């Protein structure tokens, strides 16, 4: 059966993890597929959902989706993938895997000073 | 033994005396100038010597860490009493 | 414990001070010894702190176990030297069995 | 002094009528007490 | 005429006839000292300076070694480490605690290297010497219980103030330092050998007891009243000057006053 | 976004709040400070200090404390460059006055020099 | 010290020991005229080996490392 | 829309804030608050100062919880200096830590009930509260500001016969902190005014900067004391309190809860106390006994540097977030190599706090406003600074 | 450099315009309001010279962070955070101001 | 059992932990320093701070959802002398981070309130304290600061003991400002000993 309490407040509890997990993690692999290959971020990022999507389609139990993805509980998860999702898009408009854009003067990271 | 000033009020064992055309004594009406009757330039001749048979000494004040770090003291000087640095008691050697 | 005024002008209590209340100008006494010609505390600053009680290498000045100084002019709570120095005569009787009491912690 | 109260009642001082000479028959503060019973009075010692 | 000297691995490029404490200056890293000033001559009396010379088994005096060839001076060594803190151990035996009676509180030379590069709890419980005070004059105090028997105060004046004075007695902990003879230690540049002495051991009497350095403020200025004109750190405290200082200055100055 | 391409000297009097008198009749010292001469350390020398002209203290009335006109004359400041220093000057206004670094010179130091036979550098005692 | 009618008065109001443990230090207080107490020397009071090179806790520590960048 | 100053002069502002409310009806819409009232420039001040000169205003920063935060900056200066504790000193840490949890968990209780209107528990545990006071003034000689949690270990030892006296305190706190519970948790006015009021998300919780009770009253697990294993905290075994339905009414029974965890992390404490020493044996960071110093010379040389100048700290940065029972409190030191602190950020708790109590607050009134800064618990010099 | 609004110094300017309107429109709802012991032109006027006071600075950085300050005084002006103390310390109504001619400054301290 | 053990595994997996966020951002991460005390000081360009702390919150391996600290230090030595730190602190992964940026005083950091609403008052607390502008801020009102002060406090050239000082009168019966003379000078104290500290941490010539 599906918890009453969430173990939390606010963040509700949904229904279908499974479901929402799988396409939202589907949907955060497609949003990357518009990264370019040169970024890191797109294979890093892809490894760590493509591993946990893996898990997902591993286990049909919701406690041991939460052992397996090991992010305290699947609604905090959820929301955190959903920042993951919408980082990814901003990370798109901001394009931050080009080199650095400015050198600091040289006394700036010294320390004593 | 307290002395007075020539105004007429006491002076403290760091010699300090207002002088008769001073304002900082408008203050000192109707309400009494605090100095301390034991003078401490008086209260250490009234002691005696204390005899060492020893060429050094070593005093602590009293009470052993209530009173002050034991510093060993020279008793060669016969002519002058060698006196403590911490306390100010005086030690004369015996022979 | 025979006559002689303990406080040896080290300059070490109002490095130690956090209200910086301590102006302890000194002088030789003109005999030799080494004692102070000004002192001041500030009880209006005065953190009530213990920090110069545990300073003083010879245990001169205390904070001896009172709470009824409160006055009513800030002149009062001025204390320089013969105000401290009367206070311990007045006190002296009372510190130094606590002193006896207590030094085997500090 | 007595023992069968609390801590804090149990050590207690009824004050002059007059000291120093100023009349405290009514008017009562607490700064009266001797040096030698301060640190009795507040139950610093448990000698007398 | 250059040597590669290293000092923990750099690449010093120095003049030989040179010391290990000038050696060290040119890397940063100070090398401990009380017996050599650097304006009077070398004399080894207190041996703080020990560092060690790449693995050869006794460690020197970092005073009177002129670096040969390729000498790695290991300042911060096990064997290093323990001969500072052993001969910090060795001053502090038989000194006396006279340390809030003493002049130089932040002043001492002695209790920086004692509380950077000495050990914790001392051994010593058996005895102290103490010494005779003297009768220098009316400018140089002199408790001399707590003298290290340094001789940097017997060199300045047997080289520069010219007088020959001051020199040592005896031998051993007995060994004390000043006048034999009841005499006035009294000339021009006298008041150079108070601030010489790393200790305060011998000091002034106008300024005796009046202030402490940490309280003072020092701002510097040009001498007047003799026409060297030589460099002033005057150190205030409250708005009242306690102590004139020499600046160092290698023009004019070179460290001393009158 | 675009840079803006200005170029002048730098004032952050309005950012900073001091009044105009303690920048106009003020005066500031740009200066490695001296090593303390009853010391022979060389680490209080390493850093730029920053001080102001001293003003008036007077005592106390009542007590005789330094009673001072000035709160800027408790400041001291620590930098580690002269140009720094002097960008720190110009930018916050106040009129500078730098003494350049002064360091010690190589001087040839030998202990066999102290015992030599035609030289006057014997030395009489030991 | 309270009697036993107001004291099973409150014993009714409560359900709970408050005679047996009550809120106010009768006798459970320790002398406070006491043995003065010696207090131990810690772990480093000790003659030999007492060289504070190995001990060093000040020293230790080493300048942060810049690990990828600069 | 009255734009009403609710002024520090009213007691429930606990004397020093300025909330301004633009509020139609009692309905408050907003509540701007202008904390700012008892600002003293102690991140200024500490800069000037040497380390041990900076050890007091921790004392009075979190002054209804003062030994937590003395225990805060020492943990930050021992980190910097790399300066182990030593364990009878660390018992001596979590025990005061503990009394000084129960102290500001008193004050939570007790100004939450005077803000609602529940005068009682403002005069029942502060009995109890003077009972501490009186170990505090046992210990220091201070009732409030100790100083005694020095860099180095704690500073002197405690008297002797202490800790008879601590665990008759302890046998007889568990009746009152049960007393308390049955006259206001079990009770129709608190339960009438504390449901479904001032909920708080945990998502709002997480990006509102809220630590310590207002995250164990939103529910998710997040004590500094076993999750980061700082002091001697890691031996002891406790439950952590958690809340369910998020509102003011869980961070009063997970305070009620934390009364009786640290009571019986106290009894252990108690039970596990070990012989041993009380400051560290290095003289370069503590100072050393009175009966080695006036015999020993390097225990006075050291006790003259330490006393003057302080400790020599080398450089760098650290920021040692600890569990205070407001929340959050760790001390942000910079050193230059000197004996002056460079700067210090001090973490205010409550600071956080007070800036999401905008959010908390919407869709409530004046005495739900009041109500929820007794639970939040904000007491401003450590605020304020 | 990097700007914070202005890409020039008359745009800076306007803005300054901006808020000496908006200064000069808040005034005499700060004086009737306020209960002040004042009229509102030598308020106006205080505005002015408090204008004039930074009237030197030509740097569009400094004279943005000027705006931004000027705004916060607003904002502590419109909503009355300030109070019939704080909002007129301007004046200077209590401290003498300095003489500064040579001669009383001869005779008042060594400045 | 003076000195505290270290336990160098944290160290190494922070470190490349530290690796980790200074390859994945190398257009704002200046560098990634490491100290001895398990934490890390990613140093980084004050134009892009926003995805820097957007990358620290959101994402499932770094995860840092809780800001705990902001301020400023300020070492007037650079040419942008404040050096703004956000010290974050992460519930699941019971990990720290800190982002050390720059600033000047005239070049103004873009405001982090619309990652984490705990900076709504640590900005506000940054620009009275400091004094640097902050981008699209809802209100950047001062906090700390009297109401009419003139001058951010917390700078180094700032004095500490101020310049206006508040006394009342029965003049005008308000509570006025004068400009601040001492009833007693603080007394500044040399507590730099002269002597060379830590060889460690020695300044090259
Ligand atoms: C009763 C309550 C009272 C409350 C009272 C409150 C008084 C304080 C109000 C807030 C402060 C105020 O914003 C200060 C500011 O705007 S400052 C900078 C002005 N902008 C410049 O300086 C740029 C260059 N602009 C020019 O040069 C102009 O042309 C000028 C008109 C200045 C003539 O300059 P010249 O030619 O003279
Ligand atoms: S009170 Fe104590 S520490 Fe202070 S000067 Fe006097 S003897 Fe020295
Ligand atoms: S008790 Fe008072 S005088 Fe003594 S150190 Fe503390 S604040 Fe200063
Ligand atoms: S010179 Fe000797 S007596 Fe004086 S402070 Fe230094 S160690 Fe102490
Ligand atoms: S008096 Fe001073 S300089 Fe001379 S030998 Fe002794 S410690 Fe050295
Ligand atoms: S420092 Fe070299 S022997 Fe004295
Ligand atoms: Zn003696």
């Amino acid at each position: 059966l599906l918890k009453k309490t969430t173990g939390l407040v606010g963040l509700a509890v949904c229904d279908t993890p499974h479901e929402r997990l799988t396409i939202l993690y589907t949907k955060t692999l497609d949003i990357l597929k518009h990264f370019p290959k040169h970024a890191a971020y797109r294979k890093y990022t892809e490894q760590i959902t493509n591993e946990k999507l893996d898990m997902v389609k591993a286990e049909p139990d919701v406690k041991k989706l939460e052992a397996l993805l090991q992010g305290g509980e699947v609604e905090e998860v959820i929301l955190q993938a959903e920042k993951e999702l919408s980082l990814a898009r901003k990370m798109l408009k901001w394009k931050p895997w080009e080199p650095l854009v400015e050198e600091p003067p040289a006394n700036q990271w010294k320390w004593p000073i | 033994g307290v002395q007075v000033s020539p105004s007429g009020e006491k002076i403290t064992h760091t010699g300090q005396v207002y002088d008769e055309k001073d304002y900082r004594r408008v203050r000192f009406v109707d309400r009494q100038k605090e100095v301390n009757e034991n003078f401490a330039i008086d209260l250490i001749a009234q002691q005696p010597v204390n005899e060492v048979e020893h060429r050094i000494i070593a005093c602590d004040g009293g009470g052993g860490a209530l009173g002050h770090p034991k510093v060993y003291i020279n008793l060669d000087k016969e002519t002058k009493t060698g006196t403590c640095g911490y306390c100010g008691l005086q030690f004369k050697q015996h022979h | 414990p025979s006559g002689e005024e303990r406080c040896i002008a080290c300059k070490l209590c109002e490095a130690i001070c956090p209200a910086q209340a301590i102006t302890i100008e000194a002088e030789p006494r003109a005999d030799g010894s080494r004692r102070t010609t000004r002192y001041d505390i500030d009880m209006t600053k005065c953190i009530y702190c213990g920090f110069c009680q545990e300073a003083c290498p010879v245990d001169a000045i205390v904070e001896g176990p009172n709470f009824e100084f409160s006055t009513e002019t800030h002149e009062e709570l001025l204390y320089n030297k013969e105000k401290l120095l009367n206070n311990g005569d007045k006190w002296e009787a009372e510190i130094a069995a606590n002193i006896q009491a207590d030094y085997l912690y500090r | 002094e007595d023992n069968k109260q609390f801590f804090g009642r149990h050590r207690w001082v009824i004050y002059t009528t007059e000291m120093n000479g100023k009349n405290t028959f009514w008017d009562v503060d607490g700064s009266m007490v001797p040096p030698e019973w301060h640190r009795w009075l507040h139950c610093m010692t448990d000698d007398p | 005429n250059l040597i590669e000297v290293f000092v923990d691995g750099q690449s010093v490029m120095v003049e030989p006839g040179t010391t290990v404490l000038q050696a060290c200056e040119k890397v940063g890293m100070q090398i401990p000292r009380f017996c050599y000033h650097e304006r009077l001559s070398v004399a080894g009396n207190c041996r703080m300076c020990l560092v060690e010379i790449e693995k050869a088994p006794k460690v020197v005096a970092a005073c009177a070694m002129p670096v040969m060839k390729g000498w790695n001076i290991l300042t911060n060594s096990e064997k290093s480490k323990k001969a500072r803190e052993g001969v910090m151990e060795f001053l502090l035996a038989n000194h006396p605690l006279d340390c809030p009676i003493c002049d130089q509180g932040g002043e001492c030379d002695l209790q920086d290297q004692s509380m950077m590069f000495g050990s914790d709890r001392s051994r010593f419980l058996e005895g102290k010497r103490a010494v005779e005070d003297k009768n220098i004059g009316p400018l140089v105090k002199t408790i001399m219980t707590r003298c290290i028997q340094c001789t940097r105060c017997i060199r300045f004046a047997s080289e520069i103030a010219g007088v020959d004075d001051l020199g040592t007695t005896g031998r051993g902990n007995d060994m004390q330092v000043g006048t034999y003879i009841e005499k006035m230690f009294m000339s021009e540049l006298s008041g150079n050998v108070i601030d010489i002495c790393p200790v305060g051991a011998l000091t002034s009497k106008p300024y005796a007891f009046t202030a402490r350095p940490w309280e003072t403020r020092k701002t510097e200025s040009i001498d007047v009243m003799d026409a060297v004109g030589s460099n002033i750190v005057v150190s205030t405290r409250t708005g009242e000057v306690m102590r004139i200082l020499p600046r160092m200055h290698e023009d004019i100055n070179e460290e001393w006053i009158s | 976004t675009q840079l803006i391409t200005v170029d002048e000297k730098l004032d952050i009097t309005t950012l900073t709040g001091v009044p105009e008198e303690h920048i106009k009749t003020r005066k500031v010292r740009i200066f490695v400070p001296a090593r303390n001469n009853m010391q022979s350390g060389v680490n209080n020398t390493k850093k730029w200090k920053m001080e102001f002209d001293t003003r008036e203290r007077w005592e106390n009335p009542l007590m005789g404390w330094a009673s001072t006109a000035d709160p800027l004359s408790n400041m001291v400041l620590t930098f580690s460059a002269k140009e720094d220093a002097i960008a720190f000057a110009e930018k916050n206004g106040w009129s500078y006055d730098v003494e350049e670094k002064k360091v010690p010179k190589p001087k040839s130091k030998s202990y066999g020099a102290n015992f030599s036979w035609n030289k006057r550098t014997r030395v009489s005692t030991k | 010290s309270a009697t036993r009618v107001i004291q099973k008065l409150r014993n009714w109001a409560s359900g709970q020991d408050l005679q047996a443990k009550l809120q106010l230090r009768y006798q459970e207080i320790a002398k406070r005229t006491q043995p003065p107490p010696k207090l131990p020397v810690g772990p480093s009071h000790k003659l030999s080996n007492n060289y504070y090179c190995t001990r060093d806790g000040r020293r230790e520590v080493v300048p942060p490392s810049i690990i990828m960048s600069s | 829309n009255m734009t009403l100053n609710f002024g520090p002069q009213h007691p429930a502002a606990h004397g020093v804030l300025r909330l301004v409310l633009e509020l139609s009806g009692e309905m408050v819409r907003k509540c701007d608050p202008h904390i700012g009232l008892l600002h003293r420039g102690t991140e200024k001040l500490i800069e000037y100062k040497t380390y041990l000169q900076a050890l007091p205003y921790f004392d009075r920063l979190d002054y209804v919880s003062m030994m937590c935060n003395e225990q805060a900056y020492s943990i930050a200066v021992e980190k910097l200096l790399n300066i182990q504790p030593p364990p009878r000193a660390q018992w001596i840490r979590v025990l005061f830590g503990e009394i000084t949890r129960i102290l500001n968990h008193i004050m939570a209780v007790t100004t939450h009930a005077l803000d609602i209107g529940a005068m009682t528990p403002f005069f029942w545990m502060f009995e109890e509260r003077e009972k501490m006071f009186e170990f505090y003034e046992r210990v220091s000689g201070a009732r409030m500001h100790a100083a005694y949690i020095r860099p180095g270990g704690v500073h002197q030892d405690l008297p002797l016969g202490l800790l008879d006296d601590i665990y008759e305190f302890s046998k007889n706190f568990s009746l009152r902190i049960d007393e308390v519970e049955e006259m206001l948790t079990n009770n129709r006015i608190w339960r009438n005014r504390t449901v479904d009021i001032g909920v708080v998300t945990a998502e709002d919780a997480l990006n509102y900067g809220f630590s310590g009770v207002m995250l164990r009253g939103s529910g998710i697990q997040w004590d500094l004391r076993k999750t980061q294993p700082y002091d001697v905290y890691d031996q002891v075994e406790f439950d952590v309190p958690i809340g369910s339905r998020g509102d003011c009414y869980d961070r009063y029974l997970c305070r009620v809860e934390e009364m009786r965890q640290s009571l019986r992390i106290i009894e252990q404490c108690l039970n596990k106390m070990p012989p041993g020493e009380i400051k560290v044996d290095d003289a370069k960071v503590s100072p050393p006994k009175r009966a080695e110093m006036k015999t020993s010379m390097e225990s006075l040389i050291h006790h003259f540097k330490l006393y003057t100048e302080g400790y020599q700290v080398p450089p760098g940065a650290t920021y040692t977030a600890i569990e205070a029972p407001k929340g959050e409190f760790g001390v942000y030191l910079v050193s230059d190599g000197s004996s002056r602190p460079y700067r210090c950020k001090i973490k205010a708790p409550g600071f956080a706090h007070l800036a999401g109590l905008d959010k908390m607050s919407k869709g409530h009134m004046l005495a739900d406003v009041v109500a929820i800064i007794g639970t939040q618990d904000i007491v401003f010099g450590e605020i304020d600074r | 450099v990097k700007p914070i609004f202005s890409r020039d110094l008359n745009e800076a300017k306007r803005r300054v315009r901006e808020l000496y309107r908006a200064w000069y429109r808040e005034v005499p709802n700060t004086v009737h309001l306020m209960q002040l012991d004042i009229t509102v032109k030598q308020g106006r006027d205080k505005v002015r010279e408090m204008f004039m006071k930074n009237a030197h600075v030509t740097d569009p950085r400094v004279v943005d962070l000027l705006v931004i300050k000027g705004k916060m005084e607003l904002q502590e002006t419109i909503k009355v955070w300030k109070q019939r103390t704080h909002v007129m310390r301007f004046f200077h109504e209590t401290e003498t101001p300095r003489p500064k001619d040579f001669l009383s400054k001869f005779y008042m301290g060594h400045d | 059992p003076t000195v505290r053990p270290r336990s160098d595994v944290t160290h190494k997996q922070l470190s490349a932990f530290g690796e980790y966020v200074a390859e994945i951002l190398p257009k704002y991460v200046q560098q990634v320093q490491v100290s001895c005390l398990d934490e890390l000081e990613i140093c980084i360009h004050p134009d892009g701070v926003i995805p820097t702390l957007t990358f620290l919150r959101d994402h499932t391996n770094a995860q840092f959802k809780s800001l705990a600290d902001l301020t400023a230090v300020d070492v007037p030595t650079r040419q942008n002398r404040f050096e703004i730190v956000y010290n974050l602190l992460s519930l699941r992964f019971n990990s720290r981070i800190r982002v050390k940026t720059y600033a000047d005083e005239l070049t103004p950091i873009d405001s982090i309130v619309s990652v984490h609403i705990a900076a709504n008052w640590y900005e506000r607390e940054v620009w009275d304290m400091f004094g640097v502008f902050f981008f699209n801020h809802p209100d950047l009102r001062r906090i700390l600061t009297d109401y009419g002060f003139e001058g951010h406090p917390f700078r180094k050239d700032f004095p500490l003991t101020g310049y206006v000082e508040l006394r009342y009168d029965d003049e005008v019966k308000r509570v006025v400002a004068e400009p601040v003379e001492l009833a007693q000078e603080f007394r500044k104290f040399d507590l730099n000993s002269p002597w060379e500290a830590f060889p460690a941490y020695r300044q090259p010539p």
